[PDB]
């Protein structure tokens, strides 16, 4: 679950797969700019630390 | 050996504010700040690459930067990285700059332009380090233990790292159109400008030399320098040239290594 | 292991040797832009931008 | 920790672009219409809307 | 505190400093430090550069 421990998970350090659940959401850009605004819940690893 | 920093050029991006509370396209735009070093040493990223002259030669004095689709160089001195106080600069190569700063809430990077004006970009960043161990000291003492920790090295060997480059977009401009009398001319200098007009079925395509319309006013033709010839960057603040993209790969300097701290 | 249209040449010895960038820079960038997924990309990039 | 990858936006003007799905972790994509971008020299994509 | 300083004719610094407790809060409901590149526009007041 996003915002807590295990927001992203990998079976192994060398494994290619990944499962991430971080609620990454997009927003409409403001007039007269090119910037791709997004919002996202902060990483769980930092807050567990 | 290889000189990978020949197919890269500085670009101009959009900065949140220029040190005074107003936003304008600066050549010193600040990209992501990485701070995964245990002793607390930041890897800031410019938009204008450093340590290389205009002529693609490794020089410890000339720093490249972009201005109106033209590359100029400035003196390495006056490169100031600032936080609540005044930081110290350790490394310098490519787009990346290694800094050590006192605790603070925002950081700015500033350089002198060709005509000696300050160009500065400022970004919010809650920097507050904690030294490794169980005591929250400030500077190393002259008698203590040794603990392993991590930091960024100055070596530039193989690093197994990625940064993505792509061909720059069609840069728009309006200076190159000059209206004299019922006609306009397009400025030249090597920029194979792409043009699109509306008067009389218009004229669609790209040219390489001076051209004249003789038919309509300025507000129907457009100047879009294609440039090409050189990878710029994958930045969020500049558009792409094709949907499926092309993408490139460049190794960044300053990897991570183990050291000992006191 | 790298490919150019219908060439299929080893990545260690590109057919543009020497001075690929100097002789045709745009062709060099386009050719490198089709080998990003190929494992043998770094040797190709080393060969492309290294000539005396 | 995770690393949010934000590729440069693609602005197709005097036309439209269609979003497509890809197999990437927490992949997100959208299209916005009615944009009027600006750059350092002047607003490109002459088509007004 | 705040001090103001100017050079004299003979390059001698002349300064004066006063006790003043300066601590601004931006208008709104966040106490951010510098403006972001995506957000709302809120009315506020400022001094203008015009000397009329
Ligand atoms: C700083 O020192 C640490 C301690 O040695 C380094 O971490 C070590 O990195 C090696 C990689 O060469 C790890 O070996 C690994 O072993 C596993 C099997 O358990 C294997 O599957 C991997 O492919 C790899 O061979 C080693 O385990 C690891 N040590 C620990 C305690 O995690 C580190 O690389 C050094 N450098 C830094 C941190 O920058
Ligand atoms: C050069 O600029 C002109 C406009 O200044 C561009 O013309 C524009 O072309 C697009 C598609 O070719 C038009 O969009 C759509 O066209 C269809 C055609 O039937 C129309 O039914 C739709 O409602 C929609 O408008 C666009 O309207 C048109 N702009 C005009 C006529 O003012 C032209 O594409 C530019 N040249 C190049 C090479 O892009």
């Amino acid at each position: 679950q996003p915002g807590r421990f295990g927001d992203i998970q990998s079976r192994t350090v060398e494994s290619n797969d990944l499962y991430a659940n971080t609620a990454l959401k997009l927003a409409r850009p403001s007039p007269g700019m090119v910037h791709v605004p997004y919002t996202q819940t902060p990483s769980g690893f930092k807050y567990w630390l | 050996h290889f000189n990978v920093y020949k197919a890269t050029r500085p670009y101009i991006a959009y900065c949140a504010d220029c040190g005074a509370g107003h936003s304008c396209h600066s050549p010193v735009a600040i990209e992501a700040v990485r701070s995964e070093a245990t002793d607390g040493m930041l890897k800031i990223q410019f938009s204008a690459q450093i340590g290389i002259d205009k002529s693609d030669n490794h020089d410890y004095t000339k720093i490249r930067y972009a201005d109106g689709h033209a590359i100029e160089n400035a003196v390495r001195s006056s490169l100031k990285v600032a936080t609540s106080g005044d930081c110290f600069v350790h490394g310098t190569m490519g787009h990346f700059i290694l800094a050590k700063c006192p605790p603070g809430e925002f950081l700015q990077v500033s350089i002198q332009d060709t005509r000696n004006a300050v160009r500065a970009c400022r970004i919010q960043y809650h920097h507050d380090p904690q030294p490794v161990g169980r005591e929250k000291f400030t500077i190393r003492p002259h008698y203590g233990k040794e603990i392993p920790c991590t930091t960024y090295q100055q070596t530039t060997a193989k690093t197994v790292e990625e940064i993505d480059m792509h061909m720059p977009p069609d840069t728009p401009d309006r200076t190159l159109l000059s209206q004299q009398s019922g006609n306009v001319k397009i400025t030249v200098g090597g920029k194979k400008v792409k043009y699109n007009c509306t008067c009389g079925t218009g004229n669609v395509g790209t040219t390489n030399s001076d051209m004249t319309i003789n038919t309509c006013l300025i507000e129907q033709c457009h100047v879009s320098v294609t440039d090409h010839k050189k990878w710029q960057f994958n930045s969020p603040f500049v558009p792409r040239a094709d949907e499926p993209a092309r993408k490139g790969k460049v190794h960044i300097p300053f990897p991570l290594d183990n050291i000992t701290c006191r | 292991m790298c490919v150019l249209a219908n060439a299929t040449f080893p990545c260690f010895q590109p057919p543009c040797v020497p001075c690929c960038y100097e002789n045709n820079a745009e062709a060099t960038l386009r050719m490198l832009e089709d080998n990003v997924d190929r494992p043998g990309y770094y040797d190709l990039l080393q060969a492309a931008l290294t000539c005396r | 920790e995770y690393k949010t990858v934000v590729p440069s936006p693609y602005v197709k003007c005097c036309g439209a672009s269609e979003c497509s799905t890809k197999e990437k972790p927490d992949y997100q994509c959208k299209v916005y219409t009615g944009v009027y971008p600006f750059m350092w020299g002047g607003a490109y994509c002459f088509c007004d809307s």
